[PDB]
């Protein structure tokens, strides 16, 4: 299995109603949800959606090379597929590899 | 018909009323249906090309393509063009030449808005010379007591 | 003198109201004056204007740098909510999508016009070198192509 | 050795070619990126131009690749600096750069200029709904002067609907009314004339000096429901193959037409439609690629505009074939000069400051003409169908009383 | 006759009430020393107020020898209160200073005034040395480049 990261709060990805009545990723519900269902029976992944905690999206902090969110949370192993709006920046690039833009 | 002619006066009086002349250089790069041409080889020319401003720029990409050649050979030849253009054509020259040509020449061409760039003449002296201190002395006190405005004045 | 006057006074009410050139591009905004223009405190968007080497970017920033009140917004809940009560006199300048999803899926006070002024986009990245890393560029090419990525965007 | 296209304004021959030819002296938006490119990552390329002309494509039984991916796959040269729609067929041969450029299927019309003045536009500075209601009021009013006047005086209907008509067209009143129920109606009815032949002049004055024109058409998801014009496609490319495979209600709308429609709306080549669209009226429209239409938009004699929004995105790419060491020294440098502004300021110049024209010089530019016989011959028609009835029931009324 | 003039008139007024232009009362020194209607004044005591003691020319004399007997003082304590006095009073009152410092001025708020007409006599500002400096030389060629690369008017302009 796989352990995806989005971020908690957007248009993208929201917490529907009844969200202690439902459980797993199905308590949650968005459109980088729904899209991030579609890329499962491409890529055949049968993963588990799981939050960012901090809710950044992630920056090495000026002080310390320390990269936050989802783009840390990708770096150091913690879950791999991102699918959520991150900007394909040159920074994040440098450290992260990303697919081709799902939107301009 | 009465309706329809005053309704129409009012138009033609309150469109010409709101008419403004090319003032500034901003408001020939702005607009674009009338022409202006330099030398063909100058000092004139090649601070447009050397020039790195928005404004200028904009002006040397225009000056650099046209169906007709905006550039006109010799000076006499671009004060003609911009007579017998009737506006169209809009010479680019240095300050003083433009003001005698506006006042010791028949009155068909003005001069419009303050100059772009600035310079500066000098009575020269060879490098290293006797003549340099009083030389510049003698310039300073005459723009002092204005004996180079009286002289501009005159011719 | 009375009948003329009110005719010749309607006449120029009617003339400048028709005469009325609502701000649609950001050059437009950016010579006008009158309505001030605010971005994020901190974020991409205040950043890129910093580095902006573009002379109407700059005159932006030139202006957004120092003004009598902060043109700058704090957060974005806030930076909609000024607009909304300035009535006109504040134009956020934020992300096009968060944009969209405003003028649509709020109570439409707002609107968004013009063409975004730079690019970027979004992509579904995944850990440097992974085993999966292709097998998401082909869905995600593949998505786009089928219009599922498309379908998505007008629903929500 | 990186390929390339011709398509004019990113790989373009400057005049005279021959003596200005090669890597050493190319123009072109995709020769400076090729530049810019080269001086973030030092190396050695000569611009060889595709030999076969046109982009990448596989035939079902050739099983090839040609253009720019054939000299990719093949070994024939390092990568194509030049406009490559990203999509799935290429990036499976190919190592696709991030976009450095992303667009979609723009809508091109005829630039929107004044018509004609059509028949019976003397009426238009009032609203259609104005003018029944003025018919009617002159009608009311009258009715009402004729009953004041006969509950208490030669106003009869005949004779009060000549004294309302009079007043209406500021020609002085034949006879006055005596008593006070007749003259409020008469003062009513003055101040109610007064205000809107007032109101009809000052109108009409602010239609003739400042004119305002409209697009007819704003995007494409009005353009399916309009259907009066006729809007066309290239014959075969991604354009037609994005409109037979589309599902959106919209779409399949605007292909349905397409698919059944006579003449022929599809065009031969993207120079026939806008040629088309540049010869025919405001009925045609065309959907070509947005930069394409950007750039056309720009050059003389800038006859067209564009109008509404992307109606599907895709990017532009810097090709490299998939075991190459350059194939990650391109995403990095490509994401770097989008960052800095760079690219953005070279589109800049590449297609506004070389422009044929520009919207601000002849923003303005209002000039007044005098009113042709073409505005008011709408009023000439009515005059003479006036006197023509008047002819007309002067007869029938003499026939009738002579006997 | 009388339906043409009273259309002329009504058009005429029309056009009077939708655009609107202003002139500046006065445009240059010759026509601003011939009205004599609008006090102008100096600084007290300075270059700007030394050179028309010391000017032959015929309008700058006419333009002195007004402001050498006028009531009351023109002449102004301060810059500050010169341009605050221009600002007060609506039309009567011109002011010649520097043309650097109205530039500037016309400039900030609350951009209630205007500078109007060329300037009237040429000075410039230079970058003092000393005589015996080996930096004397090393300054006229930087000037002259910064002048001619189009940087030192760049400077101003953004400033
Ligand atoms: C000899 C007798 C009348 C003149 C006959 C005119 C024929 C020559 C003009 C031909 C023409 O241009 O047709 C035009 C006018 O066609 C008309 O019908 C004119 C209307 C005047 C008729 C009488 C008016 C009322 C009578 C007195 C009342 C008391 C077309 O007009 P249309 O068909 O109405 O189409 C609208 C045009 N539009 C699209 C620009 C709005
Ligand atoms: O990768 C990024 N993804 C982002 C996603 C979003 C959005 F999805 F719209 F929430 C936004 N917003 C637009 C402006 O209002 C606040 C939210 C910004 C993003 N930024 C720039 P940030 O402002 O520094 O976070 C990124 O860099
Ligand atoms: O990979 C492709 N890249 C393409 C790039 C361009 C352009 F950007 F314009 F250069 C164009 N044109 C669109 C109309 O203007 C002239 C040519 C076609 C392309 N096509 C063929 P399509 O399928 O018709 O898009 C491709 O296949
Ligand atoms: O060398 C001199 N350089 C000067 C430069 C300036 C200015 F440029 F404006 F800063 C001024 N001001 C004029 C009004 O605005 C404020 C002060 C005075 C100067 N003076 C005194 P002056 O002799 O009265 O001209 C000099 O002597």
């Amino acid at each position: 299995t796989a352990a995806v990261t989005t971020i908690a709060e957007a248009p993208y990805v929201m917490l529907k109603k009844n969200a202690a009545a439902a459980e797993g990723n199905a308590a949650y519900e968005g459109y980088c949800v729904a899209l991030a269902a579609e890329i499962a029976k491409h890529a055949g992944a049968a993963y588990a959606a799981a939050i960012v905690a901090d809710g950044k999206y992630g920056a090495r902090d000026a002080a310390t090379k320390a990269w936050n969110g989802m783009v840390g949370e990708l770096v150091y192993g913690r879950a791999a597929a991102a699918a959520a709006p991150l900007t394909i920046t040159l920074v994040r690039e440098e450290v992260i590899d990303f697919s081709k833009p799902f939107m301009s | 018909i009465i309706s329809s002619y005053t309704a129409n006066l009012a138009a033609f009086l309150t469109v010409e009323r709101m008419v403004s002349p090319i003032e500034s250089a901003e408001d020939l790069a702005k607009q674009t249906e009338i022409a202006y041409g330099t030398l063909a080889a100058g000092s004139t020319k090649e601070f447009f090309r050397r020039s790195k401003i928005a404004v200028a720029a904009k002006m040397w990409a225009y000056m650099a393509s046209a169906e007709p050649s905006v550039f006109a050979a010799t000076t006499a030849a671009g004060a003609a063009r911009v007579r017998k253009a009737k506006g169209k054509a809009a010479a680019l020259l240095e300050s003083t030449m433009n003001e005698y040509i506006e006042q010791r020449k028949p009155c068909d061409t003005m001069k419009v808005g303050g100059n772009l760039d600035s310079k500066g003449y000098g009575a020269a002296t060879p490098k290293g010379s006797a003549l340099r201190a009083p030389v510049n002395l003698a310039v300073l006190k005459l723009a002092e007591q204005g004996a180079l405005d009286k002289l501009k004045a005159k011719w | 003198i009375i009948i003329s006057s009110y005719t010749a006074n309607l006449a120029a009410f009617l003339t400048v109201e028709r005469m009325v050139s609502p701000i649609e591009s950001a050059e437009d905004l950016a010579k006008q004056t009158e309505i001030a223009y605010g971005t994020l405190a901190a974020g991409s968007t205040k950043e890129f204007f910093r580095r902006s080497k573009i002379a109407v970017a700059a005159k932006m920033w030139a202006y957004m740098a120092s003004a009598e009140p902060s043109v700058f917004a704090a957060t974005t809940a806030a930076g909609a909510a000024r607009v909304r009560k300035a009535k006109g006199k504040a134009a956020a300048l934020l992300e096009s999508t968060m944009n969209e999803y405003i003028e649509q899926r709020k109570p439409c006070d707002t609107m968004k016009v013009g063409g975004n002024l730079d690019s970027k986009g979004y992509g579904a990245a995944t850990p440097k070198g992974s085993a999966l890393r292709a097998p998401v560029n082909l869905a995600v090419l593949k998505l786009a192509e089928q219009g599922a990525l498309d379908k998505l965007k007008n629903k929500w | 050795v990186v390929t390339t296209i011709l398509e004019s304004p990113y790989v373009m021959m400057k005049k005279n070619h021959e003596m200005l030819e090669g890597n050493e002296r190319y123009e072109g938006y995709c020769v400076d990126l090729a530049a810019e490119i080269a001086k973030h990552c030092g190396f050695k390329y000569k611009l060889t131009i595709v030999g076969d002309g046109k982009y990448g494509a596989r035939d079902a039984d050739t099983k090839i690749w040609n253009g720019m991916v054939g000299e990719l796959v093949y070994g024939k040269a390092d990568i194509a600096i030049a406009p490559l729609t990203i999509t799935l067929v290429r990036e499976e041969v190919i190592d696709f750069s991030k976009p450095f450029m992303s667009l979609g299927i723009s809508i091109m019309i005829k630039k929107p200029q004044k018509s004609k003045p059509g028949v019976f536009s003397f009426l238009d500075p009032l609203a259609y709904e104005i003018w029944m209601c003025i018919v009617f009021a002159y009608i009311g009013v009258s009715v009402v002067l004729f009953l004041v006047s006969r509950f208490s005086n030669e106003f009869g209907i005949f004779n009060s609907l000549w004294f309302s008509l009079g007043a209406f067209m500021r020609q002085g009143c034949d006879i006055s009314p005596r008593s006070l129920s007749g003259r409020i109606v008469g003062g009513v009815w003055w101040f109610f004339t007064l205000i809107i032949i007032s109101s009809y002049t000052a109108n009409l004055a602010a239609f003739l000096t400042v004119e305002r024109m409209v697009s007819p058409i704003e995007s494409a998801e009005d353009l399916s429901k309009q259907t009066e014009i006729a809007y066309g496609t290239l014959d075969s490319g991604s354009t037609k193959e994005f409109f037979r495979r589309s599902k959106i209600a919209v779409f399949d709308k605007m292909w349905t037409y397409m698919r059944s429609a006579e003449p022929s709306v599809f065009v031969r080549t993207t120079a026939e439609g806008v040629a088309r669209v540049r010869k025919s009226k405001g009925k045609y429209a065309y959907l070509l690629e947005s930069t394409m239409n950007e750039y056309i938009e720009q050059r003389k004699p800038c006859d067209t505009m564009k109008v509404g929004g992307n109606l599907d995105s895709k990017g532009y790419g810097i090709a490299t074939p998939k075991g190459s060491s350059l194939g990650n020294a391109v995403n990095l440098a490509v994401l770097k000069l989008n960052e800095e502004g760079l690219l953005d300021k070279l589109k800049n110049k590449w297609w506004y400051d070389k422009g044929e024209c520009g919207s601000g010089g002849g923003d303005s530019k209002e000039k007044t003409s005098a009113l042709s016989l073409s505005n008011v011959a709408g009023v000439f028609y009515i005059l003479v169908g006036g006197l023509g009835l008047a002819m007309l029931v002067a007869l029938i009324e003499f026939c009738y009383k002579s006997r």
